């Protein structure tokens, strides 16, 4: 249980893509749905002022390019990279919408 | 030179005029004038064959006057066939795709059209036969390979048009006009199927069981494609009402028809008709909801002009342009052409988006070049437009060999009939055969571009672009396709002038989610779209979570496969209930059936049968949880193949193999087994990856003898290394000049097979790739392995894969194919768990208690032997634990499990052996079960000892001794220190000490450091005996250890103990081919056809052949890493036999065996050997004998040879001493590190006594001072010659006159050490040491008369020269001495060499090197100079400079020669017994006489080995020197390497 | 005469255009003749002793690699060709390739449609500089992909207007054209969603009715505040003045880019510029 608490960089990982893979099982198993209708929702926040649910798996070290994410929100900017914070990975049920 | 040329021609125009009786009927002033031809050759039979004499008939006048009228009429003749193939190609030009020897025999065989059948495969895209009435006077119709036929509205006779080609032509016009005449047909009644409310299925199903499959689908695209253009034309008003809302009402409830008839059972034909139109309808659905959606109202709007359009025209009186098919602005006509029953494609938005540009690039006629990753959809898309629009398309896989000549045919055969080219894998050609091909392709453009212009008439001139220096006729119809992976390994980069040609395009991501959907639906699954939604996800996200292997592939052809066995077992699954419905009660409802059919897990069985063989271990519990994650709720249980199983269980048992269920032993590889069965259900292309030596090869035996024994069908299976043999030799070649194609490998067994002239297709064949894969020779079978199932060459030949032929791979790994071929074959993964230890175990206990080691007491002996060794060959016994330690350790080489056991069961079958001899040698008492017993148990860990540590260093010896004998129970020796490595076992079954078999012996003094001397050590004694127990089983060995350890020194010894083993030397080099080994095999020995088949055995009838391979690792690796000859030398290790390629005969070895010598594969230019060839070769570490060993091997050297000054018998031991310290010194200050040459070992030791010998030989009485002078003298000249630096050389001096003052205190010092140290027998008889004045005075006199009869040339005398002139005048006074001279070009090393050979009579030759020189010259110049030193007995200095090779062939040639002596390939042919005839009298001329060849041979190889001496010469190079010590060793290990340098 | 070399046939035809060309007067030209290094020092030293006419001319077309011939590299004249500079020199070099009457025909709107697919064929193209950012891979966007869709617009335009002097904006073929430019022309060569999704963006924002108004923005914000006007001018002169009249101040504002993309490439670039001028003294 404890490995879900914990912030890793995609960067620092040989396998980054298996990591969203990892944590889209784990939401499906624990809620008992099915992989293939989970879609990715991003929340951008702050490392220390965030909270996990148990969907929710944070995620440091992306570096958004060319644009500043302020209250989950892209504005333009001339910045080369903006460093973000903290990044939750939110999976939620697909709704086609 | 006339007369085998008029010969020849005159052997195959006969044949041509005899085969083809019918040719006269067509070809008649030829025929009369071949007549005369033959009156003539006959006549010249009739003259010439009664005087069998050269001399009788060069003497008759009129002889070459009529041979050149002969050879002119002979080529006039054949031109003017030449001249009506291609005149009779113009008409007909479909008889561009057939053969000049096909196209003879059609031609030929006009008569009768039974032989006509099997060619209109070939020349039509799906017309396999032609239907003839009884009297095979009128073609009725034309039939495809699915049997079904198309019968002709008018039919065409021949006896009207007798003529093969003008009927030909009809039967060609007639199937397009009576597909038109059908399609007129077919589209009128699915016009009143269309427009309609409601269609009954009766109607429907009649429709379409009338008409061909490619006659509904198209009929249902015009009708579709006429209804949505008048909706859109009244919708053209604007704001109207949509009747478009019917249109997708009348696709809705037609497909709700279809949907619900392949519910039912259907015939095979039927159901593919099925399934066409579902996948249509499905697209025209989906368009008219993208129409509807967009509120087209416009019958010109883009979004209904993007789409393809069908026009049909009854009006036109030409039925061939009844039909236009548009795209965009693109207008094409129907070509017609009969495509059979094809699998059509889900027309996802890419493969629109690919028909759309195509269709653009068509256009503006230039081709077509989709370009993506492989498995996208490239070659299909281009085939499926193809058949769209009515074409004939051709599949060739490009490759390096389709060269300009080869493409130009090609070219010119697609512009006559008008036909499409897909060239898949363009990229693979050469970079400048793309450029050249590139003008062809720009050619045939501008010609169709003209042909494009409406000012141009059909009536004008016809476009005709130049191919080949001809005029070539370009129909419109012609097009070029290129399909490529760029990125991929071995493929080429396309010149930007080819690129501009093509309208490239991206096909990169398909559409997975659409394709499968569509291919679910057609094949009667309910709910598709749920499983189409669950089966493309999982397999995205079996690509992310799964581990990256080499072997692995999920894209589109794994879904593909899935797809495709989904189907297969839904329909098994409805047999299997109806079967039970029959049984059970009588009810059956096909409607219930369907419902109640659990689809997810149809689709999960699908899976685990394709995606979980291919698994690792790891990945295994992976894939599982994502089926259970994607499809939830549901499980699968593999079936139990019983049937099988019983047949494996009765296989198994034959061959001594361990069978299992489940969790048994051998459980796990009865799974792969199984798994492996399932893949050739449905792939027709099978890979087995594994390590080496996890039971992949047991698991394709059993499989294809338990299919033999179960279905009844008999398996033969045709095994074949790709890697052992170059490419051109695996496929086939293309003769440049003549154009004649001759069969490989792989295409002779497949043509065979295919011929079937004893009954092949009736067997299950299995052509076995046992080699490793790479890009160069496996991207050739692509287009085999993909759907096409067609093997294209050069010479325009397809071959098409016979549906009883498997394809299969078995390799080790993949990480050098390219995806290109991963996905194009079904992976079956043989970990080193599925074979576990045990099993192994079991076998070779089966096989020794069943197979006598003879050929019973042995038996008897065996089964005794067994039984004791049964208790330490458990699980966890004394040998898996012994084995588990072992890998701990470090090994010369590296360790693998099969290795190490295969060289402890030759042992322990050695052993058996043993006790036999013992039992023979003691009738009256045979060895009881108690004695019996204490020599197995002991010898099994002495095995045990050898086996697994065999190839380590001493201390790890001694580590595996030590843990041994704290685990084993066996009574082991009781000595506190002496390691059990020490100890020999006794037949008598005790343990006995290796120093009791090494005796103090004392050398005589004439064979003082003789070549086959050796002074009997410890290290001696074991390896002798080690090797005699793995060469008298015929095991292959290695032997591997440092330069000069004593590898072949002891392998010769552990020969002599074999009287009936003869030794034949070879020396591999960088540049070694598997033609070394076959030129050896010529000349020692010879093929014979035994009833069983070829057979290679030696000419000594009753030796064994021991083929002893130099260098083993030394030749180079390709870039895929892969040795060829190694690859040669394992197939005929494993196989027991080689391919001859001269005629693709399996050819047997019979009393041959090999033995390995290799330095550690860490040294510089050594490659470490494969683990597949490890495998059968057992390595035996032999290292450099230690400073007691050292001491005591020339301490006896020492002893013997002083024996000749009695005066100095008491300085033998502190000499030897002397030599040992200061040899040990420079071995340790000069390293390879420092310069590659710098190599010291007991060779020199070895050159040391024997310089010191040969120096004492003569003197009577000799003083202490001046045995320390000779051996000063003997170190400089060993240890000083090779140094570099001048500080190295001041480090030799200085710490020779330490040792030497050290070890002898009490001597002379400035009388022992003056430091002009010279000898010379130029001034005395006697070897004496010289002054330096007084050589300088004889060496200016002797210039004198040098500069008068030889070389004028003046020379300045320094001492440098005097010192080098005598070290050149030591080798040229030595046996097979040869030189190494290093320095500056200028220095005089030429010019002193020279001089040095005059002074001791030697004749100096030099190859004149011009432009023009090649290896045929060299090879000349090599014959001359060993006739001239071996038949006549004259001493040649060759002289040979670095500038003089040319070639990488002029080093191996001579590398040969440097160590052996002779060339075994050079003098092959009429030359040998010329070199006979002389051998044997230049034989007589000494005094022997010699009879046989074998004899001669060896008298001659002593005479060079006694006459040559080479003299190489080169610049000090730094790098060049490295490479010089691997592309030809003999240099530096048989050639004494002088270093001259520049001038002081 | 024009010959690919690189087979053996190619050099027997490439001796016999040269040898009769040199008494002839013809022009004789040779491509790829990088891929046969060995063949071109014998053909230099043909070459060095020959007096040919008067006006023959040999062009020998090549990639620029190390295996040519330095001896070859002398003895005749070296055109470096590369994509232009910048965007007005791109916009010159398709103007002037470009027949002039091509342009000028029947409907008075293919001037204009020829300037958007001069000026978009130019904003695509210098776009590949900055790799990373203007694309994701360096597409071979070249002059094949701008005669395609030079001679799409001359299909569409024709089919649309049947000769009529003058066609409404509104009437123009503007889903044809950007389709066809989307998916076949410069499309096939995009193998990314998010380059086709990019390709989209600048089609559709160009191509469209809008593009005929006095108002139209070429691009926006470039520096400041001002940006880049669609010339008024009706015929293919006035537009290839205008081109004539940019400022010669591109920043890679000009292709939507931000513009710091450039400011790693032209330090870079100045840098190497030392090294370079420090290499030669
Ligand atoms: N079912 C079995 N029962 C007992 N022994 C077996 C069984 N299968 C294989 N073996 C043994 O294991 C070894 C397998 O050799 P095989 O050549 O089949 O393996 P491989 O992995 O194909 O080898 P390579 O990779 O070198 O081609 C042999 O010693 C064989 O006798
Ligand atoms: N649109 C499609 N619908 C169905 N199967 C397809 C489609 N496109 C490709 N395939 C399948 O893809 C597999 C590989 O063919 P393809 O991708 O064309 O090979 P390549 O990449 O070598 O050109 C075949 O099984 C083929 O039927
Ligand atoms: N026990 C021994 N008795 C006599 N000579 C030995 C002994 N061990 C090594 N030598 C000497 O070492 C040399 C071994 O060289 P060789 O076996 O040809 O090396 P390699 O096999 O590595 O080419 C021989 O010349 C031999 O004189
Ligand atoms: N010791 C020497 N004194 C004078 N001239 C020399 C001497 N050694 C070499 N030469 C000159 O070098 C020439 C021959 O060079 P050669 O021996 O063929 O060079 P290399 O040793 O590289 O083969 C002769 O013409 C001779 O004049
Ligand atoms: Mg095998």
């Amino acid at each position: 249980k404890e490995l879900k608490n914990i912030h890793v960089c995609l960067g620092g990982l040989f396998v980054p893509e298996a990591y969203i893979t990892a944590t889209r099982q784990y939401v499906a198993q624990a809620n008992s749905w099915s992989l293939e209708e989970l879609c990715l929702e991003v929340n951008v926040t702050t490392s220390q002022g965030a909270t996990l649910d148990a969907c929710s798996f944070g995620v440091t070290g992306l570096k958004l390019q060319g644009a500043t994410c302020n209250n989950n929100k892209l504005s333009l900017s001339n910045a080369i990279s903006t460093a973000l914070p903290l990044t939750q990975l939110r999976w939620v049920k697909q709704t086609n919408t | 030179d006339v007369w085998i040329d008029v010969q020849r021609r005159w052997v195959y125009l006969e044949g041509i005029f005899t085969g083809s009786a019918d040719i006269k009927h067509l070809l008649p002033v030829e025929t009369q004038r071949f007549q005369s031809i033959s009156t003539e050759f006959l006549a010249l039979m009739k003259k010439v064959s009664k005087s069998p004499l050269v001399m009788d008939v060069l003497n008759i006048q009129g002889v070459q006057r009529s041979l050149e009228r002969l050879a002119d009429l002979l080529g006039k003749i054949q031109k003017a066939l030449g001249e009506y193939l291609e005149r009779e190609r113009s008409s007909f030009p479909r008889f561009y795709f057939v053969g000049d020897e096909d196209l003879l025999e059609i031609i030929g065989n006009s008569k009768n059209v039974a032989k006509l059948q099997k060619h209109f495969k070939k020349m039509f895209a799906g017309v396999s036969s032609i239907i003839l009435n009884e009297d095979n006077s009128v073609v009725l119709g034309i039939s495809s390979r699915e049997g079904e036929e198309v019968m002709f509205k008018t039919p065409v006779s021949i006896t009207e048009h007798p003529k093969i080609n003008e009927w030909l032509t009809l039967v060609e016009k007639e199937m397009r006009v009576t597909l038109a005449k059908l399609l007129a047909e077919s589209v009128t009644e699915v016009e009143i199927f269309g427009k309609a409310t409601s269609i009954d299925p009766n109607t429907y199903i009649t429709w379409i069981d009338k008409y061909q499959a490619q006659l509904v689908v198209l009929s249902a695209q015009i009708a579709w494609s006429e209804n949505v253009e008048t909706a859109l034309s009244s919708m053209g008003g604007g704001g109207d009402a949509a009747p478009l809302h019917s249109v997708l009402s009348n696709v809705e409830v037609t497909l709700n028809v279809l949907a619900d008839s392949v519910l039912m059972e259907q015939p095979p034909l039927r159901r593919r008709k099925l399934e066409h139109l579902i996948t249509e309808l499905v697209h025209q659905r989906d368009v008219t909801r993208s129409l509807i959606k967009s509120k087209i109202d416009n019958a010109k709007s883009f979004e209904w002009l993007s789409q393809m359009r069908f026009y049909f025209d009854p009006k036109q009186t030409d039925v061939l342009q009844q039909l236009s098919i548009q795209m965009a602005n693109a207008k094409f006509n129907y070509g017609f052409e009969y495509l059979g029953v094809q699998d059509k494609l889900v027309q996802t938005p890419l493969t629109d988006r690919c028909y759309l540009t195509m269709t653009q690039a068509l256009e503006a006629r230039l081709g077509g070049s989709p370009f993506g990753p492989a498995g996208t959809g490239k070659t299909e898309s281009v085939k499926a437009l193809g058949h769209q629009l009515g074409r004939f398309v051709l599949v060739f896989n490009c490759d390096e060999t389709f060269d300009f000549q080869a493409m130009g045919r090609i070219f010119v055969g697609l512009c006559q009939v008008g036909a499409w080219g897909c060239f898949d894998e363009f990229n693979r050609l050469e970079e400048r055969m793309l450029s050249a091909v590139s003008q062809q392709v720009q050619c045939i453009q501008e010609a169709l571009r003209e042909h494009s212009n409406p000012n141009y008439d059909k009536t004008s001139a016809p476009i005709t672009c130049e191919l080949l220096n001809k005029q070539v006729k370009v129909s419109p119809d012609m097009a070029i396709f290129i399909t490529m992976n760029p990125g991929y390994a071995g493929r080429s980069n396309l010149p930007d002038n080819l690129k501009k040609l093509f309208r490239s395009l991206a096909m990169t991501k398909p559409d997975r989610q659409l394709i499968a959907q569509v291919m679910l639906y057609s094949q009667g699954f309910r709910t598709a779209e749920v499983l189409a939604n669950k089966i493309v996800p999982f397999f995205k996200l079996c690509d992310e979570q799964l581990s990256s292997q080499s072997h692995y592939d999920f894209g589109l052809r794994a879904l593909k496969s899935v797809l495709v066995s989904a189907g297969n077992v839904k329909r098994e699954r409805i047999q299997k209930i109806k079967r039970e419905k029959e049984e059970r009660g009588e009810a059956v409802d096909e409607g219930e059936i369907a419902e109640n059919l659990p689809e997810q897990e149809i689709l999960i069985q699908s899976v685990c049968e394709t995606m979980v063989p291919k698994l690792v271990a790891e990945d295994i519990p992976l894939l599982f949880s994502l089926l259970s994650d994607v499809f939830p709720g549901v499980q699968y249980h593999r079936g139990e193949m019983t049937a099988l199983r019983e047949e494996l269980k009765k296989v198994c048992q034959e061959m001594y193999l361990t069978y299992g269920d489940g969790e048994e032993v051998g459980g796990m590889w009865v799974e792969k087994v199984l798994q492996l069965y399932q893949i050739t259900q449905i792939n027709h292309g099978l890979m087995m990856v594994g390590p080496s030596g996890s039971g992949k090869s047991m698991a394709w035996r059993v499989l294809l003898k338990a299919l033999e024994r179960l279905e009844g069908v008999e398996g033969v299976a045709h095994i074949i290394d790709p890697k052992a043999i170059s490419k051109d030799h695996l496929y086939g070649t293309l003769d440049p000049n003549t154009r004649e194609w001759t069969d490989g490998l792989f295409t002779h067994v497949l043509r065979k097979i295919i011929d079937s002239v004893r009954g092949e297709l009736q067997k299950r064949q299995w052509i076995v790739f046992d080699g490793d894969v790479d890009p160069e020779w496996v991207e050739n079978l692509n287009s085999v392995l993909d759907d096409n199932k067609l093997l294209t060459l050069p010479n325009g030949e397809r071959l098409s894969l016979p549906p009883n032929v498997r394809i299969m791979f078995e390799v080790q790994d993949l990480k050098y194919a390219t995806l290109a071929t991963v996905s194009r074959c079904g992976m079956v993964w043989f970990s080193e768990d599925v074979l576990s230890t045990d099993m192994i175990f079991n076998n070779f206990l089966a096989r020794l208690r069943s197979i006598p080691l003879d050929e019973s007491p042995m038996l008897q002996i065996q089964r005794d032997a067994a039984t004791i060794m049964q208790p330490y060959f458990t699980s966890n016994g004394l040998v898996t634990k012994a084995l588990e330690h072992a890998f701990q350790l470090e090994h010369i080489m590296d360790l693998t499990r099969l290795r190490c056991l295969g060289s402890l069961f030759s042992m322990l079958h050695q052993a058996c052996r043993n006790v036999a001899q013992y039992n023979a040698n003691h009738p009256d008492f045979p060895m009881q079960i108690e004695q019996l017993e204490r020599y197995i148990q002991r010898y099994l860990v002495y095995a045990i000892l050898w086996s697994l540590s065999g190839d380590s260093r001493l201390k790890m010896r001694a580590e595996l001794g030590e843990y041994i004998r704290r685990i084993t129970t066996v009574p082991l020796p009781t000595a506190p220190n002496i390691p059990i490595i020490d100890y020999e076992v006794s037949i008598s079954g005790e343990w006995s000490p290796w120093q009791a078999k090494v005796p103090q012996i004392e050398v005589e003094t004439h064979k003082v450091a003789a070549p086959d001397v050796v002074v009997p050590t410890l290290d001696t004694v074991r390896h002798e005996a080690l090797l005699y127990t793995w060469l008298a089983e015929h095991k292959p060995l290695v032997l591997c250890g440092p330069p000069g350890s004593g590898k072949t020194m002891t392998l010769f010894s552990a020969l002599r103990a074999l009287p009936d083993m003869e030794v034949v030397g070879l020396n591999f080099s960088s540049a070694t081919t598997p033609e070394l080994l076959l030129k050896t095999f010529d000349h020692y020995c010879e093929y014979r056809r035994t009833p069983n088949g070829v057979v290679l055995a030696p000419v000594q009838l009753g030796k064994w052949l021991v083929l002893f391979c130099d260098e083993i690792n030394l030749p180079d690796m390709d870039k895929y890493g892969t040795q060829r000859v190694i690859s040669f030398i394992r197939q005929m290790v494993e196989h027991g036999g080689f391919y001859r390629t001269s005629d693709q005969t399996w050819v047997k070895l019979e009393r041959i065996q090999f033995v390995g010598a290799c330095n550690p594969p860490t040294d510089p230019g050594r490659k470490p050997l494969s683990h597949r060839f490890l495998r059968h070769v057992p390595v035996v570490y032999v290292d450099y004998p230690g400073p007691a060993s050292l001491t005591q091997i020339y301490g006896t050297f020492n002893r013997a040879m002083l024996r000749l000054i009695p005066s100095l018998r008491t300085y033998a031991e502190p000499l030897t001493a002397a030599m040992v310290e200061f040899y040990t010194m420079s071995q340790e200050r000069f390293t390879q590190d420092t310069q590659p040459h710098y190599i010291y070992s007991p060779r020199e030791m070895t050159r040391w006594v024997r310089g010191i010998f040969e120096a004492l030989r003569p003197l009577e009485t000799l003083p202490v001072e001046g045995l320390i002078r000779i051996w000063a003298h003997e170190a400089l000249r060993l240890f000083q010659d090779r140094l570099v630096e001048d500080e190295e050389r001041r480090w030799t001096d200085e710490n020779i006159d330490t040792v030497a003052l050290k070890h002898f205190p009490n001597i002379d010092r400035e009388k022992a050490m003056s430091r002009p140290i010279l000898y010379s027998n130029w001034l005395s008889k006697d070897y004496i040491p010289v002054d330096q004045e007084e050589l300088r005075d004889y060496v200016k006199a002797r210039l004198k008369v040098f500069y008068e009869e030889e070389l004028d040339v003046p020379l300045v005398l320094f001492n440098e020269v005097l010192d080098h002139v005598l070290r050149i005048d030591r080798i040229f006074r030595q046996p097979q001495g040869h030189l190494l001279l290093i320095g500056v070009s200028g220095a005089g090393k030429t010019t002193l060499s020279r001089f040095v050979a005059w002074m001791n009579g030697l004749s100096v030759y030099q190859i004149k090197v011009h432009r023009k020189y090649t290896g045929e010259d060299f090879d000349e110049d090599l014959r001359t100079v060993l006739r001239r030193s071996g038949c006549k007995n004259e001493k040649i200095a060759f002289i040979m400079d670095e500038s003089n090779v040319l070639d990488s062939g002029f080093l191996e040639r001579m590398n040969t020669l440097l160590a052996n002596g002779e060339v075994p390939g050079l003098f092959e042919g009429d030359e040998y017994a010329t070199l006979m005839t002389q051998c044997k009298e230049g034989a007589q001329k000494e005094g022997l006489m010699l009879d046989s060849h074998e004899e001669l041979y060896k008298w001659f190889t002593s005479q060079v080995i006694r006459n040559l001496h080479v003299v190489f010469t080169m610049n000090p190079s730094s790098e060049g020197l490295k490479d010089r010590a691997a592309t030809s060793p003999a240099l530096f290990n048989r050639c004494v390497l002088n270093w001259f340098g520049d001038w002081s | 005469t024009s010959i690919a070399i690189g087979s053996a046939e190619g050099f027997n035809q490439a001796d016999k255009a040269i040898n009769t060309a040199v008494k002839s007067g013809r022009w004789v030209m040779l491509k790829n003749v990088h891929l046969a290094p060995g063949w071109l020092m014998q053909l230099e030293k043909k070459l060095h002793s020959l007096q040919p006419h008067a006006c023959f001319r040999l062009f020998l077309t090549m990639e620029i690699n190390p295996k040519v011939p330095v001896n070859l590299l002398r003895a005749g004249r070296i055109f470096v060709f590369e994509p232009p500079p910048g965007v007005k020199a791109n916009m010159l070099r398709t103007f002037s390739s470009i027949p002039v009457s091509r342009i000028c025909k029947s409907p008075n709107e293919r001037a204009r449609l020829y300037f958007l697919l001069a000026w978009f064929h130019a904003i695509i193209q210098e776009r590949l500089r900055y790799a990373p950012l203007g694309w994701s891979k360096k597409y071979e966007f070249g002059e094949s992909d701008l005669r395609s869709a030079c001679d799409t617009v001359d299909t569409w335009l024709d089919d649309t207007a049947k000769g009529r002097q003058n066609i409404s904006p509104d009437k123009i073929p503007w889903s044809a054209l950007k389709t066809l430019m989307a998916q076949s022309i410069y499309g096939g060569r995009v193998d990314n969603e998010f380059d086709q999704r990019l390709l989209n963006t600048f089609l559709e924002r160009l191509f469209t009715t809008r593009s005929f108004d006095s108002e139209f923005k070429l691009a926006c914000k470039v520096d400041g505040h001002k940006d880049i006007q669609m010339p008024d001018g009706i015929r293919r002169e006035e537009f290839v003045q205008w081109v004539e009249l940019l400022p010669d101040t591109q920043t890679p504002s000009w292709l939507g880019l931000p513009n710091n993309a450039e400011r790693v490439l032209l330090t870079t670039q100045g840098v190497d510029m030392i090294s370079k001028m420090l290499k030669m003294q």
